[PDB]
């Protein structure tokens, strides 16, 4: 996983 | 390329976590905030709430896997990101739906002042509010189960644009008035500080669509984690503006700490 999203 | 230690994340999360608790508790410990225009903003409380819980869990997920402590079964991880990613699509199309309603109903208020009470009475605004939480619900799972598509991007682009339009046409109409010289200043700053806010991540994905390998977009994005900190940064700033602007709110204040 990653921050937000669409990054 | 540039990064934001998790205490920033971590710290902001929790203090509009507390912010957004006594907001509620104030409203519910009082016998005079029961109008159904104060329930609009319990509504983005929660709504900003969600907003900071999730991204304090996501920050605190992402740390604990990077260091040398378990190993979570690739699906898991792929699971709890969906789950902690939908709390922030959720908790979007949920401003943006209580922000249209206060101002409808502020404008409701100002403009029909006959029978604001025979029409919008306390159990119709639960009901209202109910049915935004409801609907909001499933447009913000649709979304993230979804995502991988470009049209879900292009719907959430044109949702914001034409609620920037809403807030302009208000703000244009503030400035000519042919109660109201007082009555819709508040949702002009909700929707003045949401904007600000929501902006430079907004179009950070309208340049991704258009010009991903472009030299002057490249180093746009680059700057991705400090375009959050500024989503957070809308949670702490909200409650903020009631105490300012609402009065009676403040004199519950007080009766909190005595
Ligand atoms: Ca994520």
């Amino acid at each position: 996983l990653d921050h937000x999203r669409w990054k | 390329q540039v990064f934001i230690k998790p205490e920033v994340f971590l710290s902001l999360g929790i203090v509009s976590l507390l912010e957004n608790i006594l907001v509620i508790l104030a409203v519910v410990r009082n016998g005079n905030l029961h109008s159904p225009m104060y329930f609009f903003l319990c509504s983005l409380a929660v709504a900003d709430m969600l907003v900071s819980v999730s991204n304090a869990l996501e920050t605190i997920m992402i740390a604990i896997v990077h260091s040398d402590y378990l190993t979570f079964e690739d699906q898991f991880i792929q699971h709890m990101d969906n789950i902690f990613d939908s709390m922030i699509c959720i908790s979007l199309v949920a401003s943006i739906c209580n922000l249209l309603a206060i101002a409808v109903d502020r404008y409701v208020t100002i403009f029909y002042a006959l029978r604001y009470h025979s029409i919008m009475t306390v159990r119709k605004a639960l009901t209202l509010i109910v049915a935004i939480w409801v609907c909001c619900g499933v447009c913000g799972v649709v979304f993230i189960v979804y995502s991988e598509s470009k049209m879900v991007i292009v719907c959430l682009i044109t949702m914001f644009f034409a609620m920037m339009l809403l807030m302009g046409t208000l703000y244009v109409h503030m400035f000519l008035f042919a109660s109201c010289m007082k009555g819709a200043v508040t949702i002009t700053i909700l929707l003045g500080v949401f904007i600000f806010c929501w902006a430079p991540f907004f179009l950070h994905l309208v340049l991704i669509i258009t010009c991903p390998t472009n030299p002057y977009c490249i180093c746009y994005t680059a700057h991705f984690n400090t375009y959050l900190v500024l989503i957070m940064c809308n949670s702490v700033i909200d409650p903020l503006i009631y105490a300012f602007r609402s009065l009676e709110l403040r004199n519950t204040f007080r009766e909190i700490l005595c």
